[PDB]
């Protein structure tokens, strides 16, 4: 009987994480959910090369929240628009709870599963998902059969799956024991990267745009009267350590405020003199 | 006629050239400045006017070459100090 | 879900509600409900997570007034 | 940093009231205020050096 | 019967402006395509029809669709304030024929022209090339203006249906009794 | 109207998903789609797409299709999805603007009165142009020339809000970013900056290229407005500015003497420091 | 596929590697393995233009990771001790956008240089270690200095 | 339990208590008949 | 419908330009910023926000 | 990596974070805070803090959703 592997991974396509990730913040603090498209490439590859979102229902997030007239309107228009790809699964944000599946969240997933044995359940939370980690996951299950007989639910063949540890939150909600979490990767080619470069890419100007003179000004006294104070208290410091065997220091902070100072102070001489050659009548 | 190079234009310029008394040269200033066709000022302790305006004019297809010459110099004027920053701190570009 | 709506607020009416999770809340719009009623003290089904006055429910007491039959 | 910042990212753990130790695997303690639970205890802590009436993290 | 994605090009122009039919030649127009769209729905039900107009610009008000009512209200106040131009009108039907939804359906319009051509013969044997070559079958009337199928149209049948190929029909309707049933005892029969 | 137009690092990925998907096989090199978001009178924000079935014939650049049903479809989907998007506007690939963007802006112009070009760039990212959005405006060219429609062109940010940012960070952290401004990363922007000053130089001097010889007609705005910016230089003479030596050295001052002696001490003292703790370990080793 | 890469290693016969190319070519994951594996293996050391222009096409051209490790290993065993000869290949996988084939350059300059020493290898190792963004080619640069390193193995820890 | 809000059938939300929890308007489960439910008993309501 | 409600609380002091603490009613007590289109010049301690 | 990792820590101290009490120092690194939200946590100190102002009862802020003593 053939066992997915544990190096079988789901790859989250860029934008659809950045559709999944501004779809869970709009439902804060509701529950939302979408179906995801894409193709099973193999036995140890999924991937998501697309996402929609699903019409908020008062039911939650269920089988019967799929609106199956919504979904297939959906699927041929999408078709249509040149996006063929079969539904590998859903998505709906656990706002705040983690990431991990609900009894109805499993029975959804059985409902999914009965479409097709590779399909995944992937959850995001979107308010743990602050600036830096993103709190994402994908389950697929664990069919009681193999548990119960003592397999275990998924073979290893490399360590691919191991890199990363479960949570103890998750792990209480049923997972290893209902289902299984499957490494998430994304699939990110340098065109994309390039074009979202743009978000934080200034521009060609604030390169040769000068700070404020008298903003300048007052930033460097500031700066150099902490200087001052930094300095004492380097002395005094110092002072002590002669009377002191090996047994916040003020050199520290003397240190980084020498270091924002150097930064600014040159930047501004430098930038003001290449206003003055390249920005010039001639 | 004059590119900025002696912005300060005597009194016995505008005289001569508008055809004018040196006393009228600044009430027609001040009617260009009201009017709103230039943005300079008068200087009359030695009697000068800067002057920095924004109306601009046709441009006489030839001027185009000129002013594509002067355009052409400022360039590679750029282009050269890009080189030299560039050159002088590769160590630090990366 | 059930609150007491503490007072009603200009802005156009706004209402600070306490819901019986003893937890206050302000409600920009006020739900799916009429607005000119709505006493200071009526009681009122708000919704369970967004936290919109979706119907009005009629007065449960007022302590002596059902301790007098 | 970048240890702490991992560590960081996990959660709290709630104090609580050992009670008594149950048995050498459970342990009754009470937590304020979600209540009085009957927890395990870990791989690194022995159980004899949990006495009544000390303050434990779950 | 067949499976189709109709593409009328309704005509709006001023040259429309005529009084060939009785109380309106635009309103012939309005009225012909909505019989001509009756017994090309009533006789697929799933048959897709759409609408182009082509005066002064090929707009495209409805598409392949399979509603007539839409279609069918789109004909009113369609405003014939315009200048007809049959060339780029029928090469939105082309490419909209191209973009239909369901790929058995074998492509179909129905073009209703009552003003003069006004157009060189060789653009329009060279398209007729061009759409002979995509197996585009279109159905050609012609309505108002006196040069009722004219050396231009002629050569657009016999090309289209190069050796009685696709049938493009040359159905004559006579400058004066445009009359329903003029418009149905050829087309509903065939084509 | 909108002083500036915000494009959300969605949109941008929805249409590089759209070029892809059609490049496949669509070699059309310009793809047009409807684009929604949250509409202002203020600054404009564009929070999310969908690409509808467009398709564009090379011959004479006015035969082209626009299934307006599948535009009203979708956006009922989008409102089902989310009701606080509205039609905003539109994108297209292929940078160079073809014959029917005004045709299509004026098709578009009903679902929503200020309909705006936005041109999303895919290929060239060089330096500086991730976008261009672009609006139509009712004037025929000029005050005393012939009918024309002329796209208006609109400052164009590229912000994002929080949780989809945050997604931005994710699929970076590469060798990239460093939010904090190094003196390194600081000159290499201002080479950035010199390059794309060259760059723009460049481009109005080829334009000026095309218009000296004739190949290119004078637009009189753009002549006045080069008269107006060569006009605008400074000067370094003017002996008042050069006194800005004044400032240079007053920098040197804060530059020179207080931090570089401050650190060269601090290093003296981190030397004297391992001198006795290595002469103190040799003496705790004879 | 496996057992005919590794029993026919070296020997660069033309009717496997052309019966294991079609293997490749049916564009199957469980088998894309050990069909690189094998191309490596059965002209190992050759420099042979012919399997390194395929390989590398099809690493370019297929989407299944599988392949692509297996590829990887083979391009890196295609040039086995081919010392400088290798530079272009090494170029040309460094600059690579995939990471596995940037891993695949790693296992190439681990294979050309092994046991040589080149300075320049062990530099080219070390910036892409320190440097590479992905941790499965910085962990494959490393590991390469092995290779490079193990014919002088006093010097090797200090690295 | 308490007031039946006047259910009729067409209203067969009650506001119910649970103990130190909150209260809430809920309906009926299919198994159940308005007629064996009416205000001040104790009932048995899930959690979803 | 598309709106969500709102904490109630009052402003207890103001930590720095943005940073303020507040106290939710009958809950506890947080640091939070403020939106970015606002009077700060009114949010006194003890205003009820 | 070394600035990008302090940008992960200082941004760890942005907002909105509950306040809370300093009830005890448990190790150099850990400490007990007891939450305002009505609950007692054991949690970790931030390592940039000065341990010298952390005295009993003095105000914390913890992290939202980890409780830690930011
Ligand atoms: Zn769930």
């Amino acid at each position: 009987a053939p066992a997915v592997d544990t190096a079988e991974q789901v790859y989250i396509s860029s934008l659809a994480l950045l559709k999944m990730l501004k779809h869970g913040r709009a439902g804060v603090p509701m529950e939302v959910m979408g179906l995801m498209l894409g193709e099973f490439v193999d036995d140890y590859t999924v991937r998501v090369i697309d996402v929609f979102a699903m019409p908020q229902s008062g039911t939650g997030v269920s089988v019967e929240a799929v609106d199956p007239v919504f979904q297939a309107k959906m699927l041929d228009m999408l078709k249509q628009t040149g996006r063929p790809e079969m539904v590998v699964g859903w998505y709906h944000s656990h706002p705040g709870f983690g990431c991990w599946l609900s009894g109805v969240d499993i029975n959804t997933q059985q409902s999914f599963e009965a479409l097709s044995e590779r399909a995944v359940a992937v959850v995001v939370d979107p308010i743990q998902s602050v600036k830096g980690k993103v709190v994402i996951d994908a389950f697929r299950l664990i069919n009681a059969n193999m548990m119960v007989l003592g397999h275990e639910p998924r073979q290893t063949t490399s360590n691919l799956g191991h890199l990363n540890k479960p949570s103890i939150q998750a792990l209480i909600h049923g997972l290893n024991r209902h289902y299984y979490s499957i490494t998430i990767n994304y699939r990110k080619n340098e065109l994309e990267q390039k074009m979202l470069l743009n978000l934080h890419k200034k521009s060609w100007m604030e390169g040769l745009t000068l700070q404020d003179y008298s903003e300048h000004c007052k930033h460097n006294e500031s700066v150099v009267k902490e200087m001052l104070e930094l300095a004492k208290n380097y002395n005094k410091a110092v002072e002590e350590e002669d009377k002191m065997t090996p047994e916040q220091d003020p050199k520290r902070h003397l240190e980084e405020h020498v270091d924002v100072l150097m930064t600014s102070n040159i930047v501004q001489c430098l930038a003001a003199m290449l206003d003055t050659v390249v920005f010039k009548l001639i | 006629t004059r590119p900025a190079n002696h912005r300060q234009l005597t009194f016995e310029e505008i005289a001569k050239s508008a055809k004018i008394t040196v006393n009228e040269v600044e009430l027609l200033v001040m009617k260009a400045l009201s009017v709103g066709l230039v943005k300079g000022s008068i200087d009359e302790v030695d009697k000068r006017v800067h002057m920095t305006w924004v109306q601009p004019r046709v441009l006489d297809l030839q001027q185009i070459k000129g002013m594509k010459d002067r355009l052409e110099f400022w360039c590679t004027d750029v282009k050269s100090m890009e080189m030299l920053v560039e050159h002088q701190a590769h160590d630090i570009l990366t | 879900l059930v609150s007491n709506v503490i007072e009603l607020l200009d802005v156009g009416k706004c209402a600070v509600i306490k819901t019986s999770t003893r937890q206050t809340y302000f409600l920009p719009v006020i739900g799916l409900v009429d607005a000119e009623k709505l006493k200071p003290g009526d009681l009122v089904g708000v919704n369970k997570d967004s936290y919109l006055i979706l119907e009005t429910l009629p007065t449960e007491y007022d302590s002596r007034v059902k301790a007098m039959e | 940093l970048r240890e702490e910042l991992q560590l960081l990212q996990e959660q709290g753990s709630y104090v609580g009231e050992v009670v008594r130790a149950m048995d050498k695997k459970k342990v009754l303690v009470k937590v304020h205020p979600e209540g009085k639970f009957v927890v395990d205890v870990d791989k690194n802590i022995d159980i004899n050096d949990v006495t009544p009436n000390c303050r434990v993290a779950l | 019967m067949v499976l189709e994605s109709t593409m009328v090009c309704v005509d709006n122009s001023e040259y429309m402006r005529n009084g060939d039919f009785l109380p309106t030649r635009l309103q012939a127009q309005q009225d012909a395509v909505n019989i001509v769209c009756h017994s090309k729905t009533r006789s697929n039900p799933e048959n897709n029809v759409g609408l182009i107009t082509l005066a002064n610009d090929c707009e495209v008000l409805t598409t392949l669709t399979p509603d007539t009512g839409r279609i069918l209200s789109k004909l009113h106040t369609v405003q014939p304030k315009g200048k007809i131009t049959f060339c780029t009108g029928i090469r939105v039907a082309h490419l909209a024929l191209k973009h239909r939804q369901g790929k058995n359906h074998k492509m179909r319009i129905i073009a209703f022209v009552g003003s003069p051509v006004e157009d060189n013969e060789k653009d329009l044997v060279k398209l007729a090339k061009r759409l002979k070559k995509e197996k585009v079958n279109v159905d050609i009337i012609n309505f108002g203006e006196e040069e009722v199928n004219t050396e231009k149209l002629t050569a657009f049948v016999n090309t289209l249906n190069g050796k009685d190929g696709t049938g493009s029909h040359l159905v004559t309707v006579p400058p004066g009794p445009s009359l329903a049933d003029a418009l149905i005892s050829s087309p509903i029969l065939a084509g | 109207a909108v002083q500036k137009v915000v494009v959300h690092p969605l949109v941008l990925l929805s249409v590089v998903d759209h070029f892809n998907r059609i490049g496949k096989v669509g070699n059309q090199k310009r793809v047009v789609g409807v684009l929604l978001g949250s509409w202002q009178k203020k600054v404009l924000d564009v929070s999310n797409s969908f690409a509808v079935p467009f398709d564009e014939d090379d011959k004479d650049d006015s035969v082209w299709f626009l299934d307006h049903d599948y535009l009203e479809n979708m956006y009922g989907m989008f409102k089902k999805v989310n009701a606080r998007e509205r039609i905003v506007g539109w994108y297209h690939t292929g940078p160079k603007l073809h014959k029917n963007d005004i045709a299509i802006n004026e098709l578009m112009k009903r679902y929503c009165p200020n309909s705006v070009l936005v041109i999303i760039d895919v290929k060239p990212k060089d330096l500086g142009l991730p976008t261009e959005a672009y609006i139509s405006v009712e004037e025929v060219h000029d005050d005393g020339t012939p009918t024309s429609k002329t796209f208006e062109h609109v400052t164009s940010e590229i912000g994002a809000e929080e949780a989809e940012e945050v997604g931005v960070e994710h699929l970076l952290r590469d060798i990239k970013d460093t939010t904090v401004g190094t003196l390194s990363q600081r000159i290499t922007n201002q080479v950035h900056g010199l390059k794309g000053l060259n760059s723009k130089l460049l481009d109005i001097r080829s334009y000026l290229e095309k218009v000296a010889t004739g190949k290119l007609p004078i637009n009189h705005q753009i002549i006045y407005q080069l008269q107006d910016v060569f006009n605008l230089l400074p000067d370094v003479s003017l002996q008042e500015f050069v006194k800005a030596f004044y400032l240079k050295t007053n920098d040197q001052m804060v530059v020179v003497y207080l931090a570089s002696l401050i650190r060269s001490v601090v290093a003296l003292h981190n030397l004297i420091n391992n001198k006795i703790a290595n002469r103190d370990a040799e003496k705790k080793e004879g | 596929s496996l057992g005919l890469g590794l029993a026919a290693m070296g020997t660069a016969r033309q009717d496997v590697y052309d019966l294991l190319k079609t293997n490749l070519y049916q564009d199957d994951a469980v088998t894309g393995e050990a069909a690189g594996l094998a191309l490596g293996l059965v002209m190992l050391g050759s420099k042979n233009a012919q399997a390194i222009e395929d390989m590398v096409g099809y690493a370019q051209e297929t989407q299944h990771e599988k392949i692509l490790r297996g590829l990887a290993v083979g391009i890196a065993l295609v040039m086995y001790g081919r010392m400088e000869e290798a530079d272009a290949l090494i170029e040309s996988l460094c600059r690579d956008k995939d990471p596995i084939l940037r891993r695949s350059g790693m296992y190439t300059v681990a294979m050309a240089y092994c046991g040589s020493g080149n300075n320049k290898a062990i530099r080219r190792l070390l910036h892409v270690a320190v440097s590479d963004v992905n941790d499965d080619v910085r962990r494959a640069a490393v590991e390469s200095l092995g290779f490079i390193l193990f014919r002088t193995p006093e010097q090797c820890p200090s690295v | 339990c308490t007031k039946i809000i006047n259910a009729d059938s067409e209203d067969p939300k009650y506001i119910i208590n649970v103990k130190q929890f909150a209260k809430f308007v809920v309906d009926l489960s299919d198994q159940v008949a308005p007629t064996d439910i009416e205000e001040g008993m104790r009932v048995g309501v899930d959690r979803n | 419908l598309q709106s969500v409600g709102q904490i109630v609380g009052e402003v207890l002091k103001q930590l720095t330009e943005e940073k303020f603490i507040v106290k939710a009613t009958n809950g506890p007590r947080y640091v939070v910023g403020c939106r970015r289109q606002l009077d700060k010049s009114k949010l006194k301690p003890g205003t009820r926000v | 990596e070394f600035l990008h990792a302090q940008e992960e820590v200082k941004r760890i101290q942005s907002i909105p974070l509950v306040i809370g009490q300093f009830l005890e120092a448990v190790d150099q690194n850990t400490a007990i805070v007891g939450s305002t939200t009505g609950s007692n946590y054991y949690v970790r100190i931030l390592s940039t803090i000065d341990r010298e102002l952390l005295k009993p009862n003095a105000s914390v802020a913890l992290h939202k959703h980890s409780n830690a003593l930011v």
